[PDB]
């Protein structure tokens, strides 16, 4: 039957990738960085606390200015705050209060966020009326959303529950492609800089590089043993570190096709929400259900320190593209920037 | 005198207008009770929508005695429970509806498979979570003007082959709730509330005051240290 | 058949999968640590900026 | 987006009005507001701002004691009850609309202004010229001056470019030196620092041609400039 | 004549309430779970047994050893003052504490609601204090009628009078709302229609919690106003040798309150051990 010589022929070309990643293993990170200085004890402090939920915040975002923050809760409430000062800028009710994701375009104009409704609403924020408006909403899923990130302030990228990642045309409210291929929950996203390659993490054990203009994925990587919960890129575009239920961090090359790095610790036995690189790339940050976020050394798979103002599990972290601070969001309704 | 320039302090005075009203919302929120709603296909949820008077999440607001109810079906919902359910620890209480002719028909695509199994494994995953240890289950048992006749004709023995009753109402309804009861193995802490309807009852909506006001009251007792 | 139309795209893709040009892991760590360092000292969460250009110091 | 002014007229001296401002197309009660008296021989005067909510209410030095502002925000109204009032406050009154948080857009519409004939420290800005020929085609630049530097510890500026075409309310055109207006063509632009500031204008069109004036939002109260006319 | 040394033992009591009462502010300090309403009372009336253990009560030691007591005329009035104000304050607290269970089931919408809990748990605690120190200030200078070689009150009148404000009020308000609480909680069970392996617990233990704290607070501070109110309109004759012993047998009842509303509750006997390091 053909169904098995299929399945036989799957087979073979699984044992024949793993043996051309395998012809690859000339050498390992973890020898050639011991020449290199160690990172050294980050010690952060908390500069500023934002107050004002009344509920678990499940996602943030910055924008492009290193200023704003974009911070969503389940109270029915996303608010944009001004990171300088801890001043509000915009209250924003949801039509659904169930969000479990954020997003802040980077230009400033649009908001994006969504949850258990299988809706993605897109806000604007600047209009003549002057208030804060519906912008969009962009239906089609058949589960929940659980990222949303944006492309461009026309494009948008979002990954759903029904085992599929979509990218959509803001103005029309259509898909124009679809991304399917997982067998599990797609839970995070991440976007290239490049703009052009974008990576979508599942609850299959699994990782795919997504190829965003073609429609199709360009590589499947694997090596987890539980559900990946977050995912982001190196600045550099040629790698990703992803996070998963195994209280394990791993580093995947996507020129190798390779895991390259696993950050793991005998203390550590919770599992992990959020995962966000800073600018230079040496530092790879994670939020874990142990009521904190460690910062590891991205070379040489060490903790080089820890942040433990949280007195709840944390949620998602989120990066200035200045490097200026780190933002991290908790089910305790605050949200803390550490520099 | 306070070092901020003027549009600072319009800024400031916007932001503690927004602090307002973003607690006036939370106190009106907190007076409101939020129902999780979940059953077995074809368990009669659209039937306890209807007579309590109430794709995605469907969330209804019912009130009663000028108390708030926020009711959420989620059963439209495909997707892995452990993943979504983290946002509902906050509710005071778990609704479930569950077909007592399950017990002789088949809902899953497995014909071997009885739905009423099927529906206390769900009823087990979900009593013993660990979201769901202070969070009380007020179990409706629906369709017993049906029962009555599967009752007459099909013995439980196909879905419990240990009932050594007879084939009455009573006896099949007490050995069936106490089976479901026993799948909680939390019963020190967490109670259970089971209620038998029908088309014709609208007292679904005061046993649900009833149990929702001895879950708070349980709960507050425990917080004070009478319990 | 009802079977073949998923073993046909899993087949499809794993044949698309496998023909890339892979290089070696030893590169890819080069280049990798050597992005790190150069960017290195504009990481300020890696080498700390003085309070006079930290915005969030200031008050 | 429309905002009415009415309650004008003549008032004999020593008399009083309500004037009204009717919004509409926006969310009234969001925005903070200003009144500014425009004189047609002397441009543009500041009088009063009222907080969005029930906030500080700041008013000009000439008229605190006799004008006070009354705010309906479930009507989306201002009123202004002007008490004794003098031939110095004959003249055009303007209500506007502001909004104060990092990347809002204060003053960035005035209403059609309704006028009310009467019968008969601070920091000082200054015009580089009342009145300067154009030609169609080419660029101008606009300087203006101030008192006292206009850049704050935090970064910005608070100097505002407003253009008044003949027969019509003044228009915003630039926020902070730099920050253009929606609905600005990119002709536009300035720049300066501490004292000294410039308005950059590529070729005009007639569309442009009006009187330029100067706003200085560093502290209440507020003053403008004199007011430069470009005449084509 | 020579001291009685043996007396100075009872520095034992000092330190059976420092640990009753300096672990339980630390408990609810160092828990998420332990931050409602009642805990906050409890924390100050912990507090308050702690400032009777440590500033009036070594005082009160130092006497049972001695016949005179003379270090200053004015310090006689700080201690008097002190023993008065915290042990009205402890009283007050288990009156507003008996209050907030009144308000967890008589009006059981509003319990754990933080937005008014706060301003709740406020008013009471700031009453409680306020209350006490105003009661205690008539003895601050020169109304405890006593000479510079004694440190005993002799101004029946103000005590009289004051025993009704600390005791006797916040007493029936106890009374009447453990009577309404037990009301309610028999009620409710006599109508509940369960089968048995909860009612058991709820009936003797919510039943018996509601016994002890009327029975200990009653049997500990009831003795001193019963002896004291009795003693003075009525010409009978009380000897010291009770009085002494119904002022400790007062003093008891700071070491057994944080005891029997914190070891009841399973949040604090898990907070317990993990503060102990156990
Ligand atoms: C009641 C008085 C008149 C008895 C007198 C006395 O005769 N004593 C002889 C030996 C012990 C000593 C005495 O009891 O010990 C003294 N202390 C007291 O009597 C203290 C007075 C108290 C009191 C007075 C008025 C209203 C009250 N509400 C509340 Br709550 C209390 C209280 C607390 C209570 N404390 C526990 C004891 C010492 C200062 C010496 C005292 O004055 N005592």
């Amino acid at each position: 039957s053909e169904l098995d010589q299929l399945r036989q022929e799957a087979e073979q070309l699984k044992n024949q990738i793993r043996d051309a990643r395998k012809a690859c293993a000339d050498a390992t990170l973890s020898q050639i960085t011991n020449n290199i200085d160690p990172v050294g004890r980050i010690q952060m402090r908390t500069r500023r606390t934002l107050r004002g939920h009344l509920a678990k915040i499940y996602a943030m975002h910055w924008g492009t200015d290193s200023r704003l923050l974009v911070s969503a809760s389940q109270d029915g409430k996303l608010i944009i705050w001004d990171s300088y000062t801890t001043n509000k800028v915009h209250a924003i009710p949801l039509r659904s209060s169930w969000v479990m994701t954020c997003a802040y375009a980077p230009s400033g104009n649009y908001v994006a966020c969504g949850g258990l409704d299988n809706i993605c609403s897109i806000y604007n924020l600047k209009t003549r009326e002057g208030n804060v408006r519906v912008s969009r909403e962009l239906a089609g899923h058949t589960g929940y959303l659980s990222c949303c990130r944006f492309l461009d302030d026309n494009q948008i990228v979002t990954s759903s529950g029904d085992t599929t990642c979509a990218l959509w045309d803001i103005e029309t409210g259509q898909q124009t492609t679809t991304f399917t291929g997982h067998t599990g929950d797609v839970m995070s996203l991440s976007l290239a800089p490049d703009t052009r390659l974008f990576v979508s993490g599942a609850c299959d054990a699994s990782a795919k590089l997504w190829d965003v203009r073609e429609g199709m994925c360009r590589q499947t990587f694997t090596g987890h043993e539980s559900d990946i919960n977050a995912i982001c890129f190196f600045p550099n575009g040629n790698a990703f570190a992803t996070g998963s239920d195994d209280a394990t961090c791993r580093l995947f090359d996507l020129r190798a096709d390779q895991e390259l790095m696993t950050y793991s610790h005998d203390n550590i036995i919770c599992g992990i929400t959020s995962v966000s690189f800073s600018k230079s790339g040496r530092l790879l940050l994670a939020g874990y259900d142990d009521f904190n976020c460690n910062v590891w050394d991205a070379l040489k798979a060490d903790r080089a320190g820890v942040l433990a103002g949280h007195d709840n599990r944390v949620s998602c972290l989120g990066v200035t593209d200045d490097g200026m601070a780190v933002a991290t969001g908790s089910w305790d309704s605050f949200l803390k920037i550490w520099n | 005198g306070c070092t901020l320039s003027a549009e600072d302090k319009a800024a400031v005075e916007r932001s503690k207008m927004i602090d307002r009203n973003l607690r006036e919302d939370g106190e009106k929120a907190a007076r409101e009770v939020k129902l999780l709603l979940l059953g077995a296909g074809e368990s009669g949820k659209n039937t306890i929508v209807k007579q309590m008077k109430i794709t995605g999440i469907v969330e209804t607001h019912f009130t009663f005695k000028d108390l708030h109810f926020k009711m959420f079906d989620v059963g439209a919902q495909r997707s892995e429970r452990k993943k979504w359910i983290h946002c509902f620890e906050g509710v005071t209480a778990i609704i479930f509806c569950v077909a007592l002719s399950d017990y002789d028909l088949v809902l899953a695509e497995d014909e071997e498979m009885n739905r009423m199994h099927a529906s206390m494994k769900l009823f087990d995953s979900i009593c013993n979570n660990k979201w769901f240890t202070d969070t009380s289950i007020i179990l409706f048992l629906n369709k017993k003007d049906l029962f009555e006749e599967k009752i007459k004709k099909s013995p439980l023995t196909i879905c419990y082959p240990e009932y050594a009753g007879s084939n009455t109402y009573e006896e099949a309804a007490a050995y069936i709730q106490c089976q479901f009861e026993d799948l909680n193995k939390r019963k020190d802490t967490k109670e259970i509330y089971t209620h038998f309807t029908c088309a014709t009852d609208t007292k679904n909506v005061q046993f649900v005051f009833d149990a929702v006001t001895d879950v708070i009251i349980k709960n507050n007792l425990k917080d004070c240290g009478l319990f | 058949t009802a079977s073949i139309a998923q073993a046909r795209k899993l087949v499809e893709q794993l044949k698309m999968e496998a023909n890339i040009d892979r290089i070696k892991v030893s590169k890819a760590a080069a280049d990798l640590m050597a992005y790190c360092e150069a960017h290195a000292k504009e990481d300020p969460l890696l080498t700390p900026v003085p309070a006079s250009e930290n915005p969030f110091r200031e008050k | 987006v429309q905002l009415v002014e009415s309650g004008g007229g003549l008032v004999q001296p020593g008399g009083s009005r309500k004037l009204s401002c009717s919004a509409s197309g926006f969310a009234f009660s969001s925005f903070g507001m200003h009144w500014v008296r425009q004189a047609p021989e002397k441009g543009l005067e500041w009088v009063a701002y009222i907080s969005s909510g029930s906030g500080t209410i700041y008013y000009a030095d000439t008229v605190k004691g006799r004008f006070t502002i009354s705010r309906d925000d479930p009507k989306n109204t201002l009123f202004l009850q002007m008490t004794s009032l003098r031939s110095e406050d004959t003249a055009m009154y303007y209500c506007v609309r502001s909004i104060y948080y990092y990347g809002s857009s204060p003053f960035d519409f005035w209403g059609q202004g309704t006028t009310l004939t009467v019968s008969s420290s601070d920091i000082v800005m200054t015009q580089a010229t009342s009145s300067v020929p154009v030609t169609p085609g080419e660029s101008v630049s606009i300087s203006c001056r101030s008192s006292k530097s206009l850049l704050h510890s935090n970064g910005n500026t608070y100097l505002y470019w407003f253009l008044q075409r003949p027969g019509q309310s003044p228009q915003l055109l630039i926020y902070r030196m730099s920050n253009l207006a929606s609905g600005v063509p990119d002709r536009f632009s300035g720049s300066g620092s501490g004292t000294a500031f410039t308005l950059t204008i590529s070729r005009l069109e007639a569309e442009d041609v009006g009187v330029y004036y100067c706003m200085q939002h560093l502290e209440y109260p507020l003053t403008f400039g004199a007011g430069t006319k470009l005449e084509l | 004549p020579h001291y009685n040394y043996y007396a100075t033992l009872l520095t034992l009591l000092i330190a059976v309430i420092v640990f009753g009462n300096v672990l339980v502010c630390m408990a609810v300090s160092r828990e998420k779970a332990l931050q409602t309403t009642t805990n906050y009372l409890i924390v100050s009336l912990a507090v308050a047994d702690l400032l009777v253990a440590t500033l009036v009560m070594p005082w009160v030691v130092y006497l049972e050893v001695v016949g005179e007591w003379k270090f200053s005329r004015i310090h006689c009035d700080i201690f008097v003052t002190l023993d008065v104000m915290m042990c009205t304050a402890s009283i007050l607290n288990l009156c507003a504490i008996s209050i907030d269970r009144y308000t967890a089931v008589a009006m059981p919408m509003l319990y754990n609601t933080r937005y008014s809990s706060k301003r709740r748990v406020t008013v009471m605690i700031s009453i409680v204090w306020v209350l006490s120190f105003t009661i205690s200030c008539p003895l601050l200078f020169g109304l405890n009628n006593a000479d510079q070689n004694e440190c005993i009150i002799a101004n029946p009148a103000f005590v009289v009078y004051s025993s009704i404000v600390s005791f006797y009020v916040p007493f029936i308000v106890i009374l009447l709302v453990y009577i309404k609480i037990y009301i309610v909680l028999r009620r409710r069970r006599k109508l509940v229609n369960t089968n048995r392996k909860l009612s058991q617990q709820k009936e003797k233990k919510a039943t018996q919690l509601l016994a002890i704290y009327l029975g200990l607070f009653i049997i500990c501070w009831l003795p001193f106003f019963i002896t004291h109110i009795l003693n003075i309109h009525c010409d009978c004759n009380i000897p010291p040798v009770l009085y002494s012993a119904f002022t400790w047998l007062g003093y008891v009842n700071s070491a057994i309150n944080p005891i029997i509303y914190t070891t009841f509750n399973i949040e604090f006997r898990k907070a317990f051990l993990k503060i102990l390091h156990c």
